[PDB]
C-alpha cells in the first residue's frame, strides 16, 4: 500500500512547493515573472487541436473498455449456471461499443479542422485560430470524458444486472432503463461539445 | 480590445459546468441501478417504485447541462475577458455541485434501496431526503445562471 | 556600486531545469530503495515462532 | 568603467557595455575603446522627453565612412497592470548618409528597473536581434551591455532585469507532453504492480 | 487605476461559499440519511421525527446561498481591488464553516438516529446538538456579513 | 505605498481564524455526540449533564469569532503592510489553536463519556480535563489579541 | 521558419505508442498464462482453445509496432512542428488504447478461460467479448493512423 | 535601508511558538484524558492525583505562549532585518520543541496512568518520567529565551 | 552550431535502455526461481525442464546490452540535437519493454511451473506464452533499432 | 560585501541542533517509558533502576542543546557568509543525530525492560548496548563542535 | 570556454556507481543472510556451503566500486562538460544494475538456501542462477567500462 | 571570482558525511538490542556473545566520523567551488553507504544471533556474513576519501 503513500507525497510536495514560490513571488513584489501571456502566448494551438483529439478518443476507449470488462466478468459468473444470461446481457457490450463510437466520430468531428498557420509573430495574428484550436481541446476532453463515465456506469450497472439476471431474465429490461439514462447523459456530453466546435475554424 | 486568449477561462467555464456534474449523475445512477438489481432479485412489484434516484440524477445532468448549452452559445473570439471570469465561476460551481447532489442522491439512494425493501412505509420518508439533495442541485443552477448572465 | 548586475548566467533556465530534474530522479530512487529494503520480512516463522 | 551618460541638465538616459564592435568587411572594428572611458563624444543629436526620446552617437570617420548609431526609447502604458512599460525596438546605423534598419529583439521591462541580459547581438546565437532580410555585412554585440532610460534619479543604474527569466518557452510544452506521459505511465504500472500470482489449484 | 484580473477574486469567493456549503450539506444528507435507512427497519414510528438535521443541511446551503448571491450582485468590473479580497475571503469563510456544520451535523445526526432507536429519551439532546453545529452555521454567516459589506 | 496585497493578507487571517476555529469545533461537536448516543442507553438520566463539552467547543467557537470579526472590523485601504502581517498571524494562531482545543474536546470528551457510563465519579476529572481545553482555547485568543493591538 | 525542438513530439510519440500497447499485451499475457496454469489440470484437453486471447494480445502489440514504425519512418529534421505534433497526437493515442484492449483481453480472458473451465456453453460469449475487445483495439490503430497524416 | 519585507519572519515565529506547542499540548491531553478515562473505570479514587500530566501539558503550552508574548512585545514595524530573524527561530524552535514534549506527554502519560493504577508503586516512576519531558522542552525554552536576547 | 547538450540525450537513452531491461531480467528470474525452488523440491525430475524464463530474461538483458553498447559506441560531440533525441526515444523504447517482458514472463513462468507440477500437458503451451511476451520484447526491439539507426 | 539574509543559516542551523534531538528525545521517553509502565506490574522493584535509558535520551537532548547555546553564543550579524554555513551543517547534524539516537534508545530500552524483568542477568548487558547509542549521539555532537566554532 | 558547473556530471557519478550498488549489497546479505541463519538452525553441516551468495554480494560490491574509483580518479576541474556527463551516465547505470544484482542475489540466495536443505538437488540450479545474477552485474560493468572511455 | 558563500556544498558534504551514518549505526543497534532482549530470556550466558555485533556496529559511526572531522579541518573560504563539490559527493557516499552498513548489521545480526541463541554452531556462520557489511562500509569509505583527496 506504499503506491498510494507516494501519490500522496507527490501531490504534498508539488503543492507545497508551488504555495511557498507564489507567496515568495508576492512577497518581493516581482515584476510579472509570473508573466500569464508569457505561458500563454508561447502556446501552439496545434497542443490543442492534437489534445483535443487525443483526448476525446482516450477517455472513450477507456471507459468502453471498463464497461467491457465489467460486463465479462458478471456474464462469465452468471452463466455458470444460468446460461441462458447471454441471449440478453450482450446490448451492454454493444453499448461499450457505442460509448466508444460517441468520441471516435466526434475526432474526426475535430481532425476535419486540422490546417497550418505559416505565422510566427504571437501578438495580433491569428486572433481567431487561437480560440478556435483551444476550443477545439475543451470540447475534445469534454467528451472524451463524458463517454469515460458513461462507459464506467453502464458496465458496472449491467454487472447488477446480470448478476440479477442469473436467478430471473424477465427483469432484464427493468434493469436496461438506467443504461438507457446513462447513454443519456453520454449524448449530453455530445452536444455540448458540437456547441464547442460549431463556431471555430483554423489557420 | 479584446485581450487575447480571453474566450479560455469561458470554454473551461462550459466544460467544468459539465464534467463534474456529469460525474455525479452517473455515479448516482451507477449505484443505485446496483441496489434495484439487488431489489429485483428478491421482488419485482417496486420497479415502478424504484426509477425515483435515476431522473433525479438526470436532472442532475440537467443541471451542468443547460449552463454548459448557455456558455457554448455565448462563446465567441472577441470576448471583453470580464464577462468569462463569471462564466468560469459559474462553470465550476454548477459542476462540482452536481457531483455534490450526484453522490448525495446516489449513497441516499442505495440506503433507501433495503430500507424500503424490508419496509414499504419508509419509501415516502425517503423521497423526502432524496427531495433535499436536488435542491441542492437547484442551488447548484442557479448561481451559475445568475452569474453568467449578469 | 552603480547597481551593476552580477551576471546573471544566460540560459540558467536550461541548466536549473536540468538539475531538478537530475535531483529529483535520484532522491526518487534513493527514497524508494530506503522503503523497501526497510519493510524487509526475515519470515516469522521457524525459531520465530518460538519466540513470539 | 565609466559608464556613458546623457549628461546634459540631468543624467536621463544610462547604457554601459563592457565590449560593443562591429565587422563591416567581416573583421571586427573595436568600438570598445572608443566608448567607456572616452571623456568627448559626439552626442549632438541626442534627445529628451519623457516616454518619448532618441539617442546619437556620432564618431570619428574610420574606414572611410561617417558612423553614427541612433537609438529610439519610448514606454506605454498598459491598464492590465497599471505600469509604463518601455520596449526597445529599432537601431539605425548611418554609414556616409546610407541607414541600415534593424528591428530589436524582446529587449524590454519596466520603466522603473533596468534591464540586463549579459550578452545582446545582432550576430545570430551570440544574441538574435535580427530583422527582414538585411544582408548588410555588418554585424554587431555588446557584451554585458545594460540599459535604464525612464525615470533615472542618478549615475546610477535601477536593479536589473533579467531577459532569460525562469524558463524558456521553447521547451514548456515539452514539458508539459512528458507530464502527462508520465501520468499515463505511472497510471499503467500501478496497474500492473496489482498483479500477483496464483495460490494451490483446484484438485 | 485597478489593474485587470480586479474581479477575479470575488467570483471564486461566491463560488467557494456555495461549493463547500454545498459540500457540508451532501455529506449531511450522507450520513444521517443512511442512518435513517439502517435504523427506521426497526423503528418506522420515528421516520418524522428525525427529518430534522437534513433540513438543518438545508440551512446550510441556505447560508451558501445567500452569501453567494450577495455577492454575486455586488461585484463589478471597475474594482478596488480590496472588495475583491473582501468577498474572497468571505465567501470562502461562509462556505467551508457550511462544509463544517456539515460534517458535524452528519455524524451527531448518524449517532443520534440509533441513540433514539435504543433509548428515545436521546431526542432531547439530539436537537441541541444539532443546534450547536447550525450555531457554527450562523458564526459563519456572521463573518461572511462582515467582511462582504467591509 | 500601501499595497492591497496587505490587505489580502488580513482579509485570510480572519479567515483562516474562523476557518480553523470551526474545523476544530465541529470535528469536537462530532465525537462528543458520538459519545452521548453511546452512553445514553443505559444511563437515560445524564442526558442534562452530558452537553458541556458541546458548550465548551461553543467557546473555542467564541474565541475563533471574536478575533475573526475583531480582525474584520480592522481593515481598511490604507495599511503599512505591517498591522497585515499582525492580523495574519493573529487569525492564523488563534485559528488552528481553536482547530487544536476543539480536536481534543472531542477525543476527551468521548473518552470521558464513554467512561461516565458506568462511572458517575469520573465527571470531575471530565471536568478537570475540560479545564485545560479552555486553557489552549485561551492560549489560541491572547497572542492573536495582542498582535491584533500591536 | 523551422521552430527549434520540433523533433522531440513525435518520436517520443511512436515510443508511447509501442510502449503502452506493449504493457496491454503484457497485461494480457500476464492473466492469460495465469489462467491457463489454473486450468489444465482439471480439462487438458482445452489448451489449444485457450490460445484464443493470447494471440489477440500479441496482435495489439502488433497495432503498436505498426504505428511505432510508421511513425519512424515519416519522422525528419526539417519540421515545421506540424507533422511532429500529428506524430505525437497518434502513437500517444494508440499506445493508450492498446493498453486498454490489452487489459480487457486479460481479464475477461482469465475469466471467460474460468467459465470454459465449468460450463462449455459460455466458450463462444468469450470469444464474443474478446472480439469486441479487439475491435476496440482495432480502432485505436485506425484513428492514429489517420492522425499520422491529418 | 532594510526593505518594508523584514517582519514576516517574526509575525510568523510568534505563531510558530504557541502554534506546534499547542498541537503538542492537544495530543497530550488528547492521549492523558482518554487513559485517565478508561482507568476510572477500574478504580474510581485515583481520579483526582491522576490529573498530573493534563496540568503539565498546560505548562508545555505555557512554553510557548510566554515567548511568543515576548516576540509580540519585542516586535516592530522598523525591525533591522535581524532581529526579525531570530524572533522566527526562537518562536518555531520551542514550538516544535513543545510538539515533541506533548507528544510523548500523550504516549508516556497515557500508558502511566494505566500501569500505575494497575501497580500503585508507579505513581513514583512515572513522574519522574513525566519531569523529564518538561526538562526537554526546557532545553527548547532556554534557547528559545537566549534567541530572543541575541 | 549544434545546439548546446544535445548528445546527452542519446546517452541517456543507452543508460535507460540498459537498466530497465536488467531491472526487467532481475525480476523475471527471481520469481520464477522461487518457483523452482518451490516445485522442483517435491518433483525434481524437472529441474531441467523450466529454466527456459531464466534463459529469456538472459535475451532480455542481451537486447538491454546490445542496444546500449550501440548507442554508446556512436556517440560523438557534433550532433544537431536530432540524433541524440531519437536515441533517447530508442533507449526508453527497448528499456521498458524489456522490462515488461521480465515481470510477464517471470509470472507465467512461476505458474506454468506449478501448474506442470500438477499437469504435464502445460509445459508445450506455457513454453508458447513465454514466446508471446519475449516477440514483445521483440517488438520493442525492432523500433529501438530503427530509431538508432535514423 | 556579505550577502543579505546571511545569518539565518547560522540560525536555522541553532533552531535544528536541539529541536531535531528533541524529536529523539520525545521518542526515547515515550518508548521505553511505556514498557516501564508495563512492566512495573511484575517486578516493582525494577521500577527505580529502569530510569537509565530515558537519563541517556536527556543527555542525547543536552548536545542539541549544547551546540544551539554555542552558535548563539557565536551569533553575529557581521558575519562572513561561511561561518553562518558551519553554523547550519553543525547544527542540522547534531539535532538529527539526537533525533537518531533517541528514537534508538527508546526502543531498546524499552525491550531492555522488558528482557531485565523477565530475566535480571540483562540488566548490565543491555546498559551497555545503550551506551553504544549514547555515543553515536556523542558523536553528533562531535562535529558540530568542531564545525560550529571553525 | 568550457561551460562551468560541468563537474555535477562527474563528481555525482563515481557517487551514483557506488550508491545504488551499496544498497543492493546491503540488500544481497539481508534475506540470504536470514536464509542461511534458518538453515544453519536446522542443520548445520552445511552452514559452509552456504555463503556463495554473500560472495556474490561482494562482488557486486565490486562491481560498483571499480567503476566509482575510475570515475573519481578520471577528474579535473578544467573538464570539456562531456566526459564528466559520460561519467555521471556510467555512474547510473553501473550503481542501477549492482542494485538490481543486490536484488535477485538476497532473495535468490535464501530461497534456495531454504531449498537445498529439504531437496539437495535444488543446490545446483541455487547456483545457476547466482550466476545469471553475476552476469546482470557484468552487464551493467560493460556499458559503465564503454562509457568511460567515450 | 569565487561564487558565493562557495564551501558550502562541501560543509554539506561534512553534514552528510556522518548524518546517514548516525541514522545507519543507530538502525543497526536498534533492531540487534531488541533482538537481544529476547536472546537472553533463556540463555542469560550469552550477554558476553551480544556485544560482538554492537562494538562492530559502532564502527560506522567511526567512519562517519573519519571524513567528517578531516573536512571540519580543513575546510576554507577560498575554495575553487569544485572541492567544495567532490567534497559534497565524498560526504554523501560514505553516509549512505553507513545506511547500508547499518541497516545489513541491524538485520544479519538479528537473524543470526536469533540462530545463535539456538543452535551455537550458527556463530562461525553469523561472523563470517557479518564481514561483508564492514566489506560495504569500507567501500563507501574509500570513494569518500578518494573524493575527499582528487
Amino acid at each position: 500500500t506504499g503506491l498510494e503513500l507516494l501519490y500522496l507525497g507527490i501531490f504534498v510536495a508539488f503543492w507545497a512547493c508551488m504555495v511557498v514560490v507564489g507567496i515568495c513571488y508576492t512577497i518581493f513584489d516581482l515584476g510579472f515573472r509570473f508573466d500569464v501571456a508569457w505561458f500563454l502566448t508561447e502556446t501552439s494551438p496545434f497542443m490543442w487541436s492534437n489534445l483535443g483529439i487525443g483526448l476525446a478518443i482516450s477517455l472513450s476507449v477507456v471507459g468502453a473498455a471498463w464497461g467491457i470488462y465489467i460486463t465479462g466478468s458478471s456474464i462469465i459468473g452468471g452463466g455458470v449456471k444460468a446460461p441462458r444470461i447471454k441471449t440478453k446481457n450482450l446490448v451492454s457490450i454493444i453499448f461499450c461499443e457505442a460509448v466508444a463510437i460517441y468520441g471516435i466520430i466526434m475526432a474526426i468531428v475535430i481532425s476535419n479542422m486540422a490546417e497550418p498557420f505559416s505565422a510566427t509573430e504571437p501578438k495580433a495574428i491569428g486572433h481567431r485560430n487561437y480560440h478556435a484550436g483551444y476550443s477545439m481541446f475543451g470540447a475534445g476532453l469534454t467528451v472524451g470524458l463524458s463517454n469515460l463515465f458513461c462507459g464506467v456506469c453502464v458496465g458496472i450497472v449491467g454487472s447488477g444486472a446480470a448478476l440479477a439476471d442469473a436467478q430471473n431474465p424477465s427483469l432484464f429490461v427493468k434493469i436496461l432503463i438506467v443504461e438507457i439514462f446513462g447513454s443519456a447523459i453520454g449524448l449530453f456530453g455530445v452536444i455540448v461539445a458540437i456547441l464547442q466546435t460549431s463556431r471555430v475554424k483554423m489557420g | 480590445n479584446n485581450p487575447e486568449y480571453s474566450s479560455f477561462f469561458g470554454v473551461m467555464g462550459a466544460s467544468s459546468a459539465m464534467v463534474f456534474s456529469a460525474m455525479g449523475a452517473a455515479y448516482g445512477t451507477a449505484k443505485s441501478g446496483t441496489g434495484i438489481a439487488a431489489m429485483s432479485v428478491m421482488r419485482p412489484e417496486l420497479i415502478m417504485k424504484s426509477i425515483i434516484p435515476v431522473v433525479m440524477a438526470g436532472i442532475i445532468a440537467i443541471y451542468g447541462l443547460v449552463v454548459a448549452v448557455l456558455i457554448a452559445n455565448s462563446l465567441t473570439d472577441g470576448i471583453t475577458l470580464y464577462r468569462s471570469f463569471l462564466q468560469l465561476g459559474a462553470g465550476l460551481s454548477v459542476g462540482l455541485s452536481g457531483l455534490a447532489a450526484g453522490f448525495a442522491i446516489g449513497i441516499v439512494g442505495d440506503a433507501g434501496v433495503r430500507g424500503t425493501a424490508q419496509q414499504p412505509r419508509l419509501f415516502v420518508g425517503m423521497i423526502l431526503i432524496l427531495i433535499f439533495a436536488e435542491v441542492l442541485g437547484l442551488y447548484g443552477l442557479i448561481v451559475a445562471l445568475i452569474l453568467s448572465t449578469k | 556600486p552603480y547597481n551593476l548586475a552580477y551576471k546573471y548566467n544566460l540560459e540558467y533556465s536550461v541548466v536549473f531545469n536540468l538539475v531538478l530534474w537530475i535531483m529529483i530522479g535520484l532522491a526518487l530512487a534513493v527514497i524508494i530503495t530506503s522503503y523497501n529494503i526497510w519493510n524487509m520480512d526475515p519470515g516469522y516463522d521457524s525459531i520465530i515462532y518460538r519466540m513470539t | 568603467h565609466p559608464p556613458v551618460s546623457y549628461n546634459d541638465t540631468a543624467p536621463r538616459i544610462l547604457f554601459w557595455a563592457q565590449n560593443f564592435s562591429v565587422a563591416y568587411k567581416d573583421e571586427w572594428k573595436d568600438l570598445t575603446s572608443l566608448t567607456f572611458g572616452v571623456e568627448n563624444l559626439n552626442l549632438t543629436g541626442s534627445f529628451w522627453n519623457d516616454s518619448f526620446a532618441m539617442l546619437s552617437l556620432t564618431y570619428e570617420p574610420l574606414f572611410g565612412a561617417t558612423v553614427t548609431f541612433k537609438f529610439i526609447l519610448a514606454s506605454r502604458f498598459y491598464p492590465v497592470s497599471a505600469r509604463y512599460w518601455f520596449a526597445m525596438e529599432r537601431l539605425e546605423i548611418h554609414s556616409n548618409g546610407s541607414v541600415a534598419h534593424f528591428n530589436v529583439s524582446q529587449v524590454t521591462g519596466p520603466s522603473i528597473y533596468s534591464f540586463h541580459c549579459e550578452y545582446v547581438s545582432s550576430v545570430s546565437k551570440k544574441g538574435n536581434l535580427l530583422v527582414t532580410n538585411v544582408p548588410s555585412v555588418w554585424q554587431m554585440t555588446l557584451h554585458n551591455f545594460q540599459i535604464q532610460a525612464f525615470n533615472v534619479t542618478g549615475e546610477q543604474f535601477s536593479y536589473a532585469s533579467d531577459c532569460a527569466g525562469f524558463f524558456s518557452p521553447g521547451i514548456w510544452m515539452g514539458l508539459l507532453t512528458t507530464l502527462f506521459m508520465l501520468f499515463i505511465f505511472t497510471y499503467g504500472l500501478h496497474m500492473i504492480l496489482s498483479l500477483k500470482t496464483m495460490d494451490r489449484f483446484d484438485d
